[PDB]
């Protein structure tokens, strides 16, 4: 009830300030003044060149916004499915469970690629880690 | 939490003691060179930590995909006898009879062996026992038997009690009563009831629930 | 450094996750006790013999634990009687469950219940469940309650029989 109208009020008033920055006209210099700062130096390859940047503060913002939208996301998701899912008439004995869980777990894994990507360590992020997820998976 | 401050106190002390280590050994410079003996010790280190957790993710994936178990249905593994109450990563709760959460590892549910109390008809059957004493007829216990089974309006009628007479006992016959039951939950309260009708219809027919006996051959 | 770099990470996912925590009682391979540090590679668990059970880090996380205290701190005790075959089943029952609702100590929501199931080779077998709130409650609820049940079972006059046995003499 309380949670569901908190979470379509929150989802209208994103669409209405997104609406907003693309007419105002004057968020896109906005966008440009917040992408014209530098954080710490970050590197990689681009169009198969290696280019070494800075982390613009537009990239911070956009990088805790994301976080912030994905633990909100997380939460809101359970009663957003189950009011679906209720109507449904189930299909188990907890497949709802089943179901919403599932959903909770890919939303975390897609907010943690996103945060990496605007941090852009995730770049080189395939060196480490990247054997411990292969032998993680490969186990399975 | 009970001790959630305890645990992010610790996790800055740890962290704090990462950050001075690093420091420290750049300073001192030769952390540059560090990075070949000891690197390949702390990659292991990690990577069995981070595959135990993956593993136990995609145990967890697939108890949610296949599900063997699910939430709400009594279960036995290894003796630990309970209801399930939660599925997360690495870990399934099962409420003990007992009231005895038990934290059950997520490979232990694909690699062991389950007893799934509930999976398709949530039907039991349970077994009475009674001993009889040799100098009685074998039919009327028979009849007192069956009487309890039938005339009990929680006792299924597909599955029909049956009595049987399986064991010649050292000093008592023994008399094996199966019936079926619909719930879980009744299987306790209806082996109560059936013993006690059991037991005043065994004082009604007078037939003899005996004690072990032994002769003696007395000489003095 | 692999093994201590595992009951490293053994201990930040304990610390995490947190299946268990201080001041809880917890049983692993029949050792029960109260958990009192979470550290490196170590959990220290005090027995209820004062005995300190040093419990390796990557034990917790593999094996299976058996909280006591999770959710609700709440547990079930169990009462055996023994009455001889000559008696009533009626009046034994009113009187354990006497003890059981006159017992300021044991709870209301999960109502005790008292149960028949078993005969016995000489005492046919009753059985009394009873839940109690908090966990150090639990020795001494048994023990008033077997001291009232004897009470009242030498009130009520219903026999608690010991093992018999039938002699067919001949000289």
């Amino acid at each position: 009830n309380q949670q569901t109208l908190r979470i379509t009020m929150l989802l209208m008033f994103a669409l209405f300030g997104v609406m907003f920055w693309a007419i105002w006209s004057d968020l896109i210099t906005v966008f440009s003044y917040l992408d014209s700062i530098t954080l710490w130096h970050y590197n990689g390859t681009e169009a198969g060149a290696a280019v070494v940047k800075n982390v613009t503060m537009g990239s911070l913002l956009f990088a805790i916004i994301a976080s912030m939208v994905a633990w909100a996301l997380i939460r809101n998701l359970p009663g957003l499915l189950e009011v679906l899912v209720l109507s449904r008439l189930n299909m188990r004995q907890g497949a709802s469970y089943a179901i919403t869980t599932i959903l909770n777990y890919i939303i975390i894994a897609v907010g943690a690629m996103t945060v990496f990507g605007s941090l852009g360590v995730s770049w080189d992020k395939l060196q480490w880690l990247a054997a411990a997820l292969s032998v993680g998976l490969s186990f399975g | 939490r009970q001790g959630a401050s305890y645990a992010i106190t610790t996790i800055l002390n740890y962290i704090i003691i990462a950050v001075g280590a690093m420091t420290v050994f750049g300073s001192l410079g030769v952390s540059w060179d560090k990075l070949q003996w000891l690197a390949a010790a702390l990659s292991v280190g990690l990577s069995f930590g981070l595959q135990e957790i993956f593993g136990n993710f995609v145990s967890g994936l697939i108890i949610l995909f296949e599900r063997p178990v699910r939430i709400g249905d009594t279960v036995t593994i290894g003796s630990f006898s309970g209801t399930v109450s939660k599925i997360r990563i690495r870990a399934t709760t099962i409420t003990d009879f007992d009231r005895k959460e038990v934290i059950i590892p997520n490979k232990a549910f694909v690699t062991e062996r389950l007893i799934n109390w509930s999976l398709t008809d949530t039907t039991t059957r349970l077994v009475i026992r009674l001993g009889v004493a040799y100098g009685s007829d074998l039919e009327k216990v028979r009849k007192v038997l069956l009487k309890a089974a039938t005339e009990h309006p929680r006792v299924m009628h597909e599955p029909m009690p049956e009595v049987f007479f399986t064991a010649f006992g050292a000093s008592t016959l023994d008399h094996e009563l199966r019936l079926y039951v619909r719930e879980l939950r009744d299987r306790s309260r209806t082996v109560d009831e059936l013993n006690r009708t059991i037991d005043q219809l065994c004082r009604e027919n007078d037939i003899n629930i005996a004690f072990n006996q032994l002769e003696v051959h007395l000489h003095n």
